[PDB]
């Protein structure tokens, strides 16, 4: 049960992305799948273990039933919202590792754009926000944007910089709502404040849409249409005193500890450093905790992400060119599943903003909350 | 009316009477905030409360533009509020305008009516 | 490998009653924390946590209570007690791959003293409250009937299962009815709730909270309990899976989804249904014991009525069963109590333990993508 | 009550309305599904349309509710699952016969209730009255 390099992504497949899909979530997700499996060359009745998130309201056994996937062997959830993102993968991994399934189908799928909007914990924790007025998420990240400024000296230009080059990119994606529709810094300067420090254009919308991903035994994949995505590092990490979204009670709320565990396992298992990454799909969701993550990967020293991000490193002639596919501000918010997509299209040479060859690619899960990340990679043979 | 449990209705019915407290371990005495019903330190589900001095520092803070919120004038200010015993607390911050904000800053608790069933906990400049 | 990889190595139970007087997450962290200790092990030392999806104490939550801290592993798995199994899999699996050490499976709820939108959880529901087909025993009956129909098997059969079930728990202190076992002939005077359910096939609601603490094999032999090997853990959804509804099947009164788990039980464990020594059953309704017998392979299809009327579920029997009272006789945790029972006797510490048992097969909710578990004497002197 | 309705299944309650009962069939290979939803696991085809039922089944099981009462409904009432001549399963009331009357495959006929001036639904009696 060895866990590194022995599952890969074999398949992706995705919706149109959309501010109105005109359609069921479950139809979105079952859309998703069905072009996932077949872009791994496999059939529905091949499929034997399905993966998503906590809140996908499209469960293993409809999705199964509707797409033909019949029996499971294998059926999962990750919570925490889009920090769920890469766990499924890992989820799917761990499975394809120890035996339990052969092909994994890791799926999301929602309208968050067009769809209408107890005394557990969960519900509680809500004590502690909602009556002050603290009730969204660009808020909850604000409050941690403002005090990285305060003790690095970042500005909302520094924040601008990380929505420039996503823009930048999601200008060139044909499947980006962003597609042919890039900005300047003057642009997000000038767009109108949320909640500061955060812009406007420091924050992602909603999206309608289904992404969805194949993983199989590297050995399996070596026979499947593409080439293989392989998964050296997955892995979920969360910090000391962790909350949802509102980490505020850390002895240092600038970092963010849970990604810095995601990424110390990512390296130990992959046996990688930072300096072989070659290319980095980072959560961005709002773009302050891009800089925090940098940092907390080991690609720059601590505080000082503002000047990696401005001496052009993110670019796609850069040394970390970063979310090639526009992110979840430039493409679409789909709670970090789209940006696995786009870490596979890169090892195979396919992102539509294609930096070169690239080896080894890290992704990051949602940020705030208890996340996770992966390192996929090309086969390192056979 | 908040996300009120058993776990952190003693919070809230403190507020009611105009006292800002923290919850403590009776066993080690460590304080903890946000509340819950053990102690992560050495594992009792024994437990008091120690009322805040009511002074702290702004230690972090966000001023929200849009889109509007209902039950505030826009914009309005939420901090977060280390108080001198150690812990840290989310609330409103009133009595200064949002561009003279400075981290750091000491402040005072206030109480804040809101509707005449709720009570709660404000901060603003000491002066 | 994951057969034998993992074992469980403590246990954690609140007491169980018709009202805590305290949360859900109280619950929780008692119940955990006592899993913890009981394995010989300290809070920090835990760096994982699985539990159902409905559970309201997030692993968050639990972790900055109980002093857990930082995770590398938090993952449900969902429909309801189904996952009861399921989630000591998830524990194995985490620990067979290395991703972690300690993993503390629990659930808890105050389900006795406690108080719908587009996707298609939501939506299942229209084929069933429009036509007053609202409760689990209704959903339960639908399958005992045909059962009925097809093999002649009768309310008494039925009943017999919930004598068993009350005679283990009146031997049990910490069940429900201690001390109050009951006849066949009380079964069948009972009053009617959905025929052919009385009230006696029916569990009631339980306040309380169950943990389990998964390690390694080799960390276990150095902790202070006989380690209950986890030799098989597996879920299944069938074909055609619904949510206790599954009435749409070619046949509906077996339970295809418990097959497909018990095939990968003896499967991984190199076992048959002649090595297994004890049954933990999942019985919050007593008709579907009868085809997760014919499942599993203890008997012929449609002569579970004749297994149990000869005696074979007594503790002097050939499959000891339910030997803590069941869901019916002792609590509804929605399975995680039998784990543990499973759990006493491998350790030879049942309250109703039938002599040495080396191999204890557990199973999860039925009517629901489900699970099951085989527990197993430590294999050294290989 | 107000059936939990969205774009899967809307279509057929908005036949019923119209006291049609209808079985949703793939466009492409012909299948019949039941419950419905969005795909054909046959196929992959997401077309579909949908045949009207004849209106005949039988009962291939039952459920008798006693106990606790339910607001709707005067106790005890029987919920069939009816198993349509075209082989799918539908779960539904069956009216106009006395619990101990019931027999496994008795022969079934489709009727409409309207459960309030909003929803129409589908039920079944007995192919031969019980007087
Ligand atoms: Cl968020
Ligand atoms: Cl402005
Ligand atoms: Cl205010
Ligand atoms: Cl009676
Ligand atoms: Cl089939
Ligand atoms: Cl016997
Ligand atoms: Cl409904
Ligand atoms: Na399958
Ligand atoms: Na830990
Ligand atoms: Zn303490
Ligand atoms: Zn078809």
């Amino acid at each position: 049960s060895v866990l590194p390099g022995a599952a890969a992504i074999a398949g992706i497949g995705a919706t149109e992305f959309s501010k109105n899909s005109g359609r069921s979530e479950l139809q979105l997700a079952c859309e998703a799948v069905l072009a996932a499996i077949a872009d791994a060359g496999l059939e529905p009745s091949d499929v034997d273990g399905l993966v998503t998130f906590t809140a996908d309201t499209s469960s293993e056994i409809h999705v199964a039933r509707n797409t033909g996937i019949g029996e499971l062997k294998f059926f999962s959830r990750v919570g925490y919202g889009g920090g769920a993102a890469c766990g499924t993968v890992q989820q799917a991994a761990m499975a394809v590792a120890t035996g339990i399934a052969e092909v994994v189908v890791c799926y999301r799928a929602f309208n968050e754009r067009s769809g209408v909007r107890d005394q557990g914990a969960d519900s509680a924790a809500y004590a502690w926000l909602l009556p002050f007025g603290l009730n969204t998420p660009a808020q909850w990240v604000a409050m941690f944007a403002r005090r990285y400024m305060h003790e690095y000296g970042a500005t909302s230009e520094d924040f601008g910089r990380v929505a420039v080059v996503d823009r930048k990119h999601a200008a060139t994606n044909p499947k980006a709502w962003f597609y042919q529709r890039p900005i300047t810094l003057e642009d997000h300067q000038n767009s109108r404040w949320i909640v500061e420090p955060l812009h406007l254009l420091d924050c992602c919308q909603e999206s309608d849409g289904g992404q969805a991903l194949v993983v199989v035994s590297t050995e399996r994949a070596r026979d499947l249409p593409h080439p293989p995505a392989l998964i050296w590092g997955a892995a979920q990490g969360s910090g000391y005193d962790q909350h949802m979204m509102t980490s505020y009670y850390r002895s240092e709320i600038t970092g963010i500890p849970e990604m810095g565990l995601v990424g110390q396992q990512l390296y130990a298992q992959s046996g990688l450093n930072p300096s072989d990454i070659g290319a980095a799909i980072l959560y961005d969701h709002f773009t302050p905790l891009v800089l925090p993550q940098l940092e907390e990967l080991g690609f720059c020293a601590r505080g000082e992400a503002k000047d990696f991000i401005a001496d052009g490193n993110l670019e796609i002639g850069g040394r970390l060119p970063c979310n090639t596919h526009g992110g979840q501000l430039g493409e679409a918010y789909i709670h970090g599943m789209n940006g696995i997509a786009e870490a596979v299209r890169l090892v195979r040479g396919t992102s539509v903003n294609q930096p070169g060859d690239v080896t080894n690619v890290l992704v990051t899960a949602g940020t705030g909350v208890p996340t996770s990340g992966l390192i996929l990679g090309a086969d390192r043979k056979l | 009316r908040p996300a009120i449990n058993r776990d952190n209705a003693f919070w809230f019915e403190a507020a009611k009477q105009r006292r800002l407290v923290i919850q403590r371990c009776a066993a080690c005495k460590t304080l903890r905030h946000p509340p819950g019903p053990c102690c992560p330190h050495c594992g009792s589900f024994d437990w008091d409360t120690v009322e805040a001095a009511g002074t702290g520092q702004v230690y972090s803070y966000i001023v929200a533009h849009h889109p509007p919120h209902p039950a505030f004038e826009m914009p309005y200010v939420v901090a977060l509020v280390e108080l001198t015993e150690g812990t840290r607390l989310v609330t409103n911050l009133v009595g200064i305008a949002p561009d003279k904000i400075e981290i750091g800053m000491p402040v005072v608790l206030d109480w804040l009516e809101a509707d005449p069933e709720l009570t709660l906990p404000v901060f603003r400049p000491a002066v």
